[PDB]
RNA sequence: GUGGGAGAGGGUGGUGGAAUUCCCGGAGUAGCGGUGAAAUGCGCAGAUACCGGGAGGAACGCCGAUGGCGAAGGCAGCCACCUGGUCCACCCGUGACGCUGAGGCGCGAAAGCGUGGGGAGCAAACCGGAUUAGAUACCCGGGUAGUCCACGCCCUAAACG
RNA sequence: CGGGGGGAACCUGGGGAACUGAAACAUCUCAGUACCCAGAGGAGAGGAAAGAGAAAUCGACUCCCUGAGUAGCGGCGAGCG
RNA sequence: GUGGUUCGUGGAGCCAUGGGGGAAUCUGGGCGGACCACCGCCUAAGGCUAAGUACUCCGGGUGACCGAUAGCGCACCAGUA
RNA sequence: CGAGCUAGCCCUGGCCAGGGUGAAGCUGGGGUGAGACCCAGUGGAGGCCCGAACCGGUGGGGGAUGCAAACCCCUCGGAUG
RNA sequence: CGAAUGCCGGCAUGAGUAACGAUAAAGAGGGUGAGAAUCCCUCUCGCCGUAAGCCCAAGGGUUCCUACGCAAUGGUCGUCAGCGUAGGGUUAGGCGGGACCUAAGGUGAAGCCGAAAGGCGUAGCCGAAGGGCAGCCGGUUAAUAUUCCGGCCCUUCCCGCAGGUGCGAUGGGGGGACGCUCUAGGCUAGGGGGACCGGAGCCAUGGACGAGCCCGGCCAGAAGCGCAGGGUGGGAGGUAGGCAAAUCCGCCUCCCAACAAGCUCUGCGUGGUGGGGAAGCCCGUACGGGUGACAACCCCCCGAAGCCAGGGAGCCAAGAAAAGCCUCUAAGCACAACCUGCGGGAACCCGUACCGCAAACCGACACAGGUGGGCGGGUGCAAGAGCACUCAGGCGCGCGGGAGAACCCUCGCCAAGGAACUCUGCAAGUUGGCCCCGUAACUUCGGGAGAAGGGGUGCUCCCUGGGGUGAUGAGCCCCGGGGAGCCGCAGUGAACAGGCUCUGGCGACUGUUUACCAAAAACACAGCUCUCUGCGAACUCGUAAGAGGAGGUAUAGGGAGCGACGCUUGCCCGGUGCCGGAAGGUCAAGGGGAGGGGUGCAAGCCCCGAACCGAAGCCCCGGUGAACGGCGGCCGUAACUAUAACGGUCCUAAGGUAGCGAAAUUCCUUGUCGGGUAAGUUCCGACCUGCACGAAAAGCGUAACGACCGGAGCGCUGUCUCGGCGAGGGACCCGGUGAAAUUGAACUGGCCGUGAAGAUGCGGCCUACCCGUGGCAGGACGAAAAGACCCCGUGGAGCUUUACUGCAGC
RNA sequence: UCGAUGUCGGCUCGUCGCAUCCUGGGGCUGAAGAAGGUCCCAAGGGUUGGGCUGUUCGCCCAUUAAAGCGGCACGCGAGCU
RNA sequence: GCCCGGAUAGCUCAGUCGGUAGAGCAGGGGAUUGAAAAUCCCCGUGUCCUUGGUUCGAUUCCGAGUCCGGGCACCA
């Protein structure tokens, strides 16, 4: 659980690690990397589109299955446990019995040499994806569908996980990572247990060129700038908002909603962030 | 000091050359201009 | 040593019903709350009272005792696992192997502190209504840390018989 | 079988400014101009009335003179016509 | 809803048309400046159509046009150095 | 018309003398009921240290129709990020 | 035309004036020639030598080599030249690139979008300093050479022969195929030494005929072999996965080998052979040739950062693709075809000169600037690419001769003093490497630290410890230990090489910035908080299609503030913002039509139009402070006085809490007191009367850090008292070449007056022969720039907002 | 004087005025002496070094015969800072 | 230096369409108490800052003056 340092250097007495230990593998399955190309937070006009990105570690793509249901009752067998830079999860290799291997991204506790399935089939245990509605009621449960066959979205992430909380009709509620009250469809996939590697919001990165290591650039305030550039810039020496905070596009960035109202979504939703 | 001139051939070409001033509305209307105006060279030598 | 016993002794994992609060649906109307008396507060934007569904946390009524267990602090729904101390009986083994104990090491209620979680009820601080000469109080309406969990600290006490 | 690309200016069609003027300026003006684009051709457009508009009239379209800076338009301003 | 016209919303017709609705075939339809009557004019929703017109890269004729700081930027190997 | 200068990013390559400091870990020893931990040896981490290349541009002096439309000398910052 | 800082051109002034472009440096002899400091040759001298030498790539494009030339180009000169004229010169199956591959990106059948132009886009295609791919050594030319020649090797295509085999692709699979830091072993490059091998010659000037001095003692090479190293399991059975098929690959099971054992690939060594081959002397070569020679061609040592190579270890930030290549099968064909070996034939296009840290490139210049990769020898200094000298090699920088003023620049030294200098120790100086001793407050326990402060350092002889290589030995090489002596002012003897301490402010830190007046206390930064966002996410760019976000999913992504860490971050929700509120008010188009009006004989056509229904917005209710923000006044009161815990009252949404405070904030102000100094407007510590601190525009602290900014001290100094002397480069003179801004014209004095108010130019006096050179700057309201301050203009432009009006967006 | 008359202070270098700070000569004195006070003449010469602050000024330390006041574009930036 | 506000009972303050001016506290007299407070019942009262003017009448309106509160004194 994390890795600590003496402070030999300023910026290393706050530093943190990853804590590696889980990790079995330590270069990836060749047929499952991809090259994936690095935007550098520009579009496909040369634009930048998202601010403040770029630089950062070379990284090979780990393509990921998050459809479970393609493979319908095969077994398969957990062979590694890897470390994917393209998540803050972990991801575990599979090997199928019918000699497929496929990458899932690794729940928490399980282990390698674990046999793992996939359908309205299928254990109730860790590993095992479903359609929601045979998972009984109460079940933590991640990498979710939001709807039927159109692959794992919710509960993704390092530590995520989301929980089942009743049934009604086609459509099962699940409370989201985010605590939001959903709607889910009962077909949709769902494969049991937490995501794990829960540890990774306590690492600390301790200097700035680790932030940088990470393609994230530095980031300038409102503040920092002029009024040509941000709603904040100018004034003399230092000076408050002088207004309602605001973006570099002048929209409020206090509690502003900005989910359009009307969406088609909205009738399934059921609470908040 | 480093100036503003660092001849290099494939950029010359590829930036003023007879095949970008075509590919463009804008490129074409250079070379109509320049020959309206009996320009010699239509576009830089380079070579 | 052997065979037996009692117990809220401890660590862990599970699990149950009552209740409070919030939300949804229903029904129904003008007050509810609160106090010494009131007001703040809540309520026709449909409160309170009532029924049905749901969510969530904390604490376990009766049994319950002036009872039990622990070295102390302490320990109370139920279930399993792991585990301490202890008592009796028979008189079988060792043969003084004992008592205490400066230092040391470990435990140590509550509040507090760190990093996460969690947060129904309660509630320092704080706001508001009363009371008063004042009232930075006692009473009332709110209410945040905290109270709860994990890990690590703090090491105090009318830690008392 | 044809198309494609070019052409000084001229033509039509699609799009279309600002300086400026209004002794400030926004409607208005500059101006449907500049300019960009597509297309035509030796021209192009237009053309044989579901027209004028007051006469019981005139007869396709284009171009010149005139009608006439009239009728009108107009922050009834500048000005436009 | 807007463009065109002299018409800038005006009493605002006409011509065009992005949106909605949505006909009839002579006893049909459009128009004559809101509308109605009467009286006239014209026949929409297909197409083509010389000439009179515009221009001047090009040739020619001619200047009370220049004459090498002029006249085209260039009288000369200039859209060049 | 320009990113052949300059700013960012993207792809693909290259470069960083020499010296110093001595993290985790590992091993051995000591400690304990087991531990925590201590010691040595090993180890070779780091926007760690000194200093060339390289990247800079601190202070001063010179230059000022310059050697230069930003230079020269002394000095100075970074130098595995 | 006389004026427009007018336009174009010509010629002046300044003036024989500044300058002639790095202070690395020259001197003589000989040659050539009309002419020579400047061209050639020789000798001497000096400068570079991790370069100022050599080799690539760009870029340049004849500059290359040779003859004949000197008008102009050359900062002088020129007989020379990167210049004029002419002739010549660049040779590839193997080097580079293309008849190979893909990367970002570009383009783009399908397809999507857009008034036109166009924009996107899957496949594919293009795209290289990446991937794949066969040549090494030497000789030759005035000029090219991995290209021609010589020697020894090798690749692909085609065709044929033999042997082998289910052959067969654009499809399947493997491989290619990857980071950073550290690193093992064995080699090679490269280097040092040798009493051994070879070699012209040398004994000066006191000595030396010597185990003397001087010079060299290699390069490439198929198979084979040897050393080192990389890669790699073998067999069977099942098999539903790798968008068909597969005998391949993947997955399960059993059996063998665990190991390079084997098979395989690559480095290096050796290798048939082939080549080279010094000094010195001579020949004259401008540049080489001759000889040295039948040259020798060997041992030891140092030893890569290069090679074996896909080696090994560790770490997190997790490290291209495609072809070549191997394998599998599919149509199809099996007489094909493919595989192996041998033989013949066949092998195209473009580059190749020269410059290349620069006089040939980028900087108008033969410009002290800029320019990527490789090689970069010796000795010494702890190391090294550092420093000094030096090899190969290259240069003395395209004006010179002299003089030995002021003054300037760069530099050296200085009696006594030692910061008294000044805004400031600015500048200079001190210090300075390595080894040992030694080292405080404080601290986040790492640091602070090179703290501070000291000692040592050369050479000689004697003895002696360990290691590397050799053999366990000599030799060579490395690291030392102890003893006795020698010399000088001095032993890191030259060069390179921290001055140190105390104490404040600010920013935690390393970083970043105004190319070219600001490097900072500014930005950034980890970190903390609020907020949005359920994924066709929010957000951004785009009319759109699309795309980024992200092939991510709330431990995520956007926005905002704050800015390590520590201890903390109070009160106000009246106003603005945001958030919530199915009620009520108002609300546009639309709906609805009570009523009215125009016209017509009428039916009717047409127009207006009240009620009522009717969104968001706004009003209204409430929430919200790491949202915009805000956070009082007066009077009285204690048994000396003074002060006021206390009281009263007005106001407010609430009246500033902790902490801090004359401050990067304090006006009065040099506040008052204390400290430091002989003396202290600064500085430090207090006090609190805070003009006008105060808690994420964060409050108060904080070790460490800083080319930031204050204050003090030690040390040391030409900073200064207060200057002197010296050096070199200019200045000065002579010969050569020869600018500039500026300029109405000038025959251009002082004073006191006067004048548009500061006069060479007017008045009155005074002074004053003509003309220069070196110097100084008081004046010519000196030059330069149509004042940037200031105003004016119904001039402009950037910025803001609850200014007006609009548009996007919502 | 805005088609430019560079602006505080310091440094350097002076020069002038005299309403004299000192030295020289005087008168009056509430001048015993010494030492002062005050006014008069007088511009020849002299008129310190330091702490603080950009400072001018001024305060302070230590001296002195004394530690003068002013003008010269608040003298002097083609003289420096 | 230049503009703004204020001055009303002992204190702190409200108020005026120009005509009889109030609140709270203080203060005076009674009650309650053993006695002080707190409490209760009565209670007055000021020439509404000065000075001119308007008017029948000025705290009220006017113009000046004081003193106090506020804001300003920028470009050089
Ligand atoms: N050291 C061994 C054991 O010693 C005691 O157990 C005793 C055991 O006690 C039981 O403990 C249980 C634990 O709480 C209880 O469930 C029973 N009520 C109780 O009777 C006796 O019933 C046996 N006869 C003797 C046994 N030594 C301890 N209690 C146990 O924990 C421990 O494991
Ligand atoms: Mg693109
Ligand atoms: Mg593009
Ligand atoms: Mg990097
Ligand atoms: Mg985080
Ligand atoms: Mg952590
Ligand atoms: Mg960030
Ligand atoms: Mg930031
Ligand atoms: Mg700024
Ligand atoms: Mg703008
Ligand atoms: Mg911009
Ligand atoms: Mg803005
Ligand atoms: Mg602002
Ligand atoms: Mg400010
Ligand atoms: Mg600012
Ligand atoms: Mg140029
Ligand atoms: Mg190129
Ligand atoms: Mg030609
Ligand atoms: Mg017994
Ligand atoms: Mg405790
Ligand atoms: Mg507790
Ligand atoms: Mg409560
Ligand atoms: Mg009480
Ligand atoms: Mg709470
Ligand atoms: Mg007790
Ligand atoms: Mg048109
Ligand atoms: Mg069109
Ligand atoms: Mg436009
Ligand atoms: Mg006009
Ligand atoms: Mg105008
Ligand atoms: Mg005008
Ligand atoms: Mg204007
Ligand atoms: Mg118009
Ligand atoms: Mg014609
Ligand atoms: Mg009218
Ligand atoms: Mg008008
Ligand atoms: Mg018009
Ligand atoms: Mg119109
Ligand atoms: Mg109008
Ligand atoms: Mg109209
Ligand atoms: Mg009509
Ligand atoms: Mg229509
Ligand atoms: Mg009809
Ligand atoms: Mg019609
Ligand atoms: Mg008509
Ligand atoms: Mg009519
Ligand atoms: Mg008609
Ligand atoms: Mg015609
Ligand atoms: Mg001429
Ligand atoms: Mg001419
Ligand atoms: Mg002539
Ligand atoms: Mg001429
Ligand atoms: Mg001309
Ligand atoms: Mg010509
Ligand atoms: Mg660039
Ligand atoms: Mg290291
Ligand atoms: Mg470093
Ligand atoms: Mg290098
Ligand atoms: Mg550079
Ligand atoms: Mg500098
Ligand atoms: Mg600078
Ligand atoms: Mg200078
Ligand atoms: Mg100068
Ligand atoms: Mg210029
Ligand atoms: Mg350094
Ligand atoms: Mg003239
Ligand atoms: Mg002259
Ligand atoms: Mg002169
Ligand atoms: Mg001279
Ligand atoms: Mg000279
Ligand atoms: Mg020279
Ligand atoms: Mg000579
Ligand atoms: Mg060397
Ligand atoms: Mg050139
Ligand atoms: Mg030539
Ligand atoms: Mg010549
Ligand atoms: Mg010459
Ligand atoms: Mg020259
Ligand atoms: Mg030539
Ligand atoms: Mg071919
Ligand atoms: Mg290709
Ligand atoms: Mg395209
Ligand atoms: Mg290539
Ligand atoms: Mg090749
Ligand atoms: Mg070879
Ligand atoms: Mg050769
Ligand atoms: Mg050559
Ligand atoms: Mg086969
Ligand atoms: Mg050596
Ligand atoms: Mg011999
Ligand atoms: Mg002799
Ligand atoms: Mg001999
Ligand atoms: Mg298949
Ligand atoms: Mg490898
Ligand atoms: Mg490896
Ligand atoms: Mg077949
Ligand atoms: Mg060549
Ligand atoms: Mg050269
Ligand atoms: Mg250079
Ligand atoms: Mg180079
Ligand atoms: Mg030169
Ligand atoms: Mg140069
Ligand atoms: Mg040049
Ligand atoms: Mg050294
Ligand atoms: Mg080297
Ligand atoms: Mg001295
Ligand atoms: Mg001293
Ligand atoms: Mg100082
Ligand atoms: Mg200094
Ligand atoms: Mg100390
Ligand atoms: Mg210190
Ligand atoms: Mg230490
Ligand atoms: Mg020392
Ligand atoms: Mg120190
Ligand atoms: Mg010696
Ligand atoms: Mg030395
Ligand atoms: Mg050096
Ligand atoms: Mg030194
Ligand atoms: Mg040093
Ligand atoms: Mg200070
Ligand atoms: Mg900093
Ligand atoms: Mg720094
Ligand atoms: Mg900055
Ligand atoms: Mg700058
Ligand atoms: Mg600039
Ligand atoms: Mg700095
Ligand atoms: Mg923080
Ligand atoms: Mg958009
Ligand atoms: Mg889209
Ligand atoms: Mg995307
Ligand atoms: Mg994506
Ligand atoms: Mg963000
Ligand atoms: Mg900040
Ligand atoms: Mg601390
Ligand atoms: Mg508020
Ligand atoms: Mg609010
Ligand atoms: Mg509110
Ligand atoms: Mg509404
Ligand atoms: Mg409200
Ligand atoms: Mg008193
Ligand atoms: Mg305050
Ligand atoms: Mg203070
Ligand atoms: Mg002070
Ligand atoms: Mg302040
Ligand atoms: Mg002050
Ligand atoms: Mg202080
Ligand atoms: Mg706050
Ligand atoms: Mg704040
Ligand atoms: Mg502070
Ligand atoms: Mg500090
Ligand atoms: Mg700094
Ligand atoms: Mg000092
Ligand atoms: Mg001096
Ligand atoms: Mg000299
Ligand atoms: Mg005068
Ligand atoms: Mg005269
Ligand atoms: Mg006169
Ligand atoms: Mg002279
Ligand atoms: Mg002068
Ligand atoms: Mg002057
Ligand atoms: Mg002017
Ligand atoms: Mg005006
Ligand atoms: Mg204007
Ligand atoms: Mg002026
Ligand atoms: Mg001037
Ligand atoms: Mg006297
Ligand atoms: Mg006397
Ligand atoms: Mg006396
Ligand atoms: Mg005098
Ligand atoms: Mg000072
Ligand atoms: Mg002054
Ligand atoms: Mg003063
Ligand atoms: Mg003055
Ligand atoms: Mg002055
Ligand atoms: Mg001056
Ligand atoms: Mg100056
Ligand atoms: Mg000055
Ligand atoms: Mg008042
Ligand atoms: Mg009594
Ligand atoms: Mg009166
Ligand atoms: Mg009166
Ligand atoms: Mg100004
Ligand atoms: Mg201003």
């Amino acid at each position: 659980a994390v890795k600590k340092f003496k402070p030999y250097t300023p910026s290393r007495r706050f530093m943190t690690v990853a804590d590696f230990s889980e990790i079995t593998k330590t270069e990836p399955e060749k047929s499952l990397v991809k090259p994936l190309k690095k935007t550098g937070g520009r579009n496909n006009q040369g634009r930048i589109t998202v601010r403040f990105r770029g630089g950062g570690h070379k990284r090979l793509y780990r393509i990921i299955d998050f459809k479970r249901w393609d493979k319908v009752g095969i077994p398969a067998k957990v062979a590694a446990i890897e470390y994917d830079p393209n998540r803050s999860a972990r991801i575990a290799l599979l090997h199928y019995v019918d000699g497929e291997k496929r990458y899932i991204i690794a729940p928490d506790g399980l282990q390698v040499g674990q046999q793992v399935v996939a359908g309205p089939d299928a254990p109730i245990q860790v590993g095992n994806a479903l359609p929601l509605r045979f998972i009984p009621v109460g079940t933590v449960v991640h990498a979710v569908e939001l709807e039927p066959k159109k692959g794992a979205k919710l509960a993704r992430a390092a530590g995520t996980s989301a929980q089942i909380q009743g049934r009604e009709g086609d459509y099962v509620i699940l409370r989201l990572p985010s605590g939001e009250l959903r709607k889910v469809h009962g077909e949709c996939y769902a494969t049991v247990g937490a995501v794990g590697n829960a540890d990774h919001k306590n690492i600390v990165l301790g200097k700035a060129g680790r932030s940088r290591w990470l393609g994230r650039r530095p980031h300038v305030r409102g503040a920092a700038m002029n009024p040509v550039d941000h709603p904040h810039g100018g004034g003399e020496g230092r000076a408050p908002r002088g207004r309602p905070p605001a973006s570099p596009w002048g929209w409020q960035t206090k509690g502003l909603k900005t989910r359009k109202r009307r969406k088609p979504s909205s009738r399934f939703i059921i609470a908040r962030r | 000091m480093k100036r503003t001139w660092q001849p290099n051939r494939r950029k010359r070409a590829k930036t003023h050359g007879f095949r970008a001033r075509m590919r463009t509305p804008g490129g074409r209307k250079v070379l109509k201009r320049r020959r309206q105006k009996g320009r010699w060279r239509l576009t830089p030598a380079v070579r």
